[PDB]
């Protein structure tokens, strides 16, 4: 497993987009 | 992962829809922080959000009325009826063109020379006055508004 | 375990890396569904990969094109393998460059050895609309990954 | 000391010998030197039979050339330590802040802090898969030159 810092991805699912 | 601030409807890192106060339309957003502010009576919740596609606008403080679970369900034509409050894509400046996502009160629907048409009152919240008798150009992309 | 939908490069339940379009950073993900969509130019059908992020279920399911999905990174380069011009996956923090951050593709621009340490500098590729960052010092030179292809 | 006629050491010569079970280096003595039998298809290799000075209970152990070398004699001065050098250090895999055994290591970085001179490296614990990056070498005045046979 990669070591990471910070948060998660900026985009979540959005059906309209 | 989500983090529970201990109060309010939304978790830290939860993805939501949030109103643009500078436009009135609704944008994909994410909860950053949740706080309370003095009222005189019940403390009011402040949801601090960031907008997914507008990092340049940083973190913005919103009240609960300007945050809701993200839109996910489209209406079928047969489901649309006058009086319903729904979320539509509309452009106040170039009304025939794509714009952004506004709440709307459906006023009339009809089929004109084989084309389905929907008209309604566009709502801006408190970003400005409502726009009456607007033609909603994108009738296959009308969304259910979710609640907490 | 892995289910082949019959099209696309990835199996259902396959563990992959997925790129976030705004950030340019790659995250551990899992294929949940694969669909097809017409090409805009009448070419081959385009494949859509529906993924969930392993550590970020709050993101839901995100739909990505092939450019933003690849097999899970697994091989680290030895120092002697690193050369200017290679495109590799590195860890970098654009806001706090000395610290651990996210996983980005980078073009290696320069490597050198000083009296204190080995150093690698690279061009960090950001989001679709984001510009590249030039001459970024990659702080984790023993954690530079090979980019996998299908 | 009797010369067996081939190989790099004499009978009863003192050497450093690798422990094949945990990868560290130990003071040993050459007791016998032979060649591998050719009966099973080779290849013909020189076999160094050693006994380990502090571990007589391990008996006589048969080692290949790569597992034997002349006794470490020379400690590096700080100025002489550079990234990429393969050196012998004292390190404890189980208790990394403590005194352990003598392992080969690749120096990766060194630095003076306001508190202390510090060295980090990759401890070569056995085969290539069994290596550990960015280990702090706790005894920086005891880093030895590795000697070559002959």
């Amino acid at each position: 497993k990669r070591k990471s810092a910070g948060g998660g991805p900026s985009r979540a699912g959005s059906p309209r987009r | 992962s989500l983090i529970d601030p201990g109060f309010g409807f939304y978790k830290i890192n939860e993805f939501v829809d949030a109103r643009d106060l500078n436009m009135g339309a609704w944008f994909e957003a994410q909860i950053v922080k949740v706080t309370k502010t003095p009222a005189g009576g019940p403390e009011e919740i402040v949801y601090h959000v960031k907008y997914e596609d507008y990092p340049e606008n940083g973190v913005v403080q919103l009240r609960g009325k300007d945050v809701r679970p993200r839109a996910r369900t489209v209406y079928q034509w047969r489901q649309l009826e006058p009086g319903m409050i729904v979320m539509v894509n509309y452009n106040p400046d170039d009304p025939k063109e794509r714009g952004y996502w506004y709440d709307a009160e459906i006023q009339r629907k009809r089929e004109t020379r084989t084309q389905r048409e929907v008209f309604g009152k566009i709502l801006l919240g408190d970003a400005g006055d409502s726009l009456n008798d607007c033609r909603i150009m994108f009738v296959t992309e009308i969304y259910k508004i979710e609640e907490p």
